[PDB]
RNA sequence: AUCGAGAGGA
């Protein structure tokens, strides 16, 4: 009756960004990244490849509600770097590793298939 | 006194005869042995009947 | 383990099967909201139920 | 619709 049809968590509704990004002013270079229409899959990954980053200072990730299909992503770099960067290199680096990885695995698929 | 129709109210029932309130049952009893008691005094009846 | 981070749990939790009911007690049958709907005949106030 | 009854819920 009040049941949200299942599309709803992965398909955007008309006008909805799919990336947001604010400017945290408690502290400087930080920046709030809400991505609408993913859950901790996304949300998960990213903070671990940022925490990977030396010039990081903070970064973390949070589900508001569970009913709903939001992330937010604050990040905090030092000075010399900035968040949107930060967040950039890490796309870029977790793709590069899921590459790797599937070739890997295409290698190790066929090196079993043969024997 | 005779309370109106709002503090009585009769509702067109599914059936289309009407439906009296009880107070409307109790006022037309109260109506018929009034009218028959009245019509015992203006033409002398026995004091046993009246009573 | 955890499925949003795939941790495992510090606590190691009890599970197993256990022979569960639904009962007849189903939301839909009572959520229920009026904004001026139909009176009483006698008195004017909402109608009950 | 009204009245009554019954079974239930917290």
């Amino acid at each position: 009756m009040n049941a949200p049809p299942a599309f709803e968590s992965f398909l955007l509704f008309e006008g909805e960004k799919k990336i947001t990004i604010n400017k945290d002013t408690k502290v400087p270079n930080a920046c709030l990244f809400t991505i609408n229409k993913e859950d901790h899959t996304l949300g998960n990954i990213i903070k671990s490849q940022l925490l990977k980053d030396p010039q990081v200072l903070f970064a973390g990730y949070k589900v508001p509600h569970p009913l709903e299909h939001k992330i937010i992503i604050r990040v905090q770099t030092t000075p010399d770097y900035s968040p949107q960067e930060a967040f950039t290199n890490a796309i870029t680096d977790l793709i590069s590793e899921l590459s790797l990885l599937e070739e890997r695995f295409r290698v190790a698929i066929k090196d079993k298939q043969e024997g | 006194p005779v309370p109106p129709l709002s503090v009585r109210p009769a509702v067109v029932m599914q059936g289309s005869a009407r439906n009296q309130d009880d107070l409307t049952h109790k006022l037309a009893d109260i109506v018929k042995i009034n009218n028959q008691l009245r019509r015992n005094e203006q033409n002398g009846a026995a004091a046993h009947v009246i009573a | 383990y955890n499925g949003f981070t795939g941790r495992k749990i510090t606590s190691q939790i009890f599970i197993g099967p256990t022979y569960y009911q639904r009962l007849k007690h189903m939301v839909d049958d009572k959520i229920h909201s009026r904004a001026r709907g139909p009176i009483q005949i006698l008195n004017r106030q909402p109608m009950e139920g």
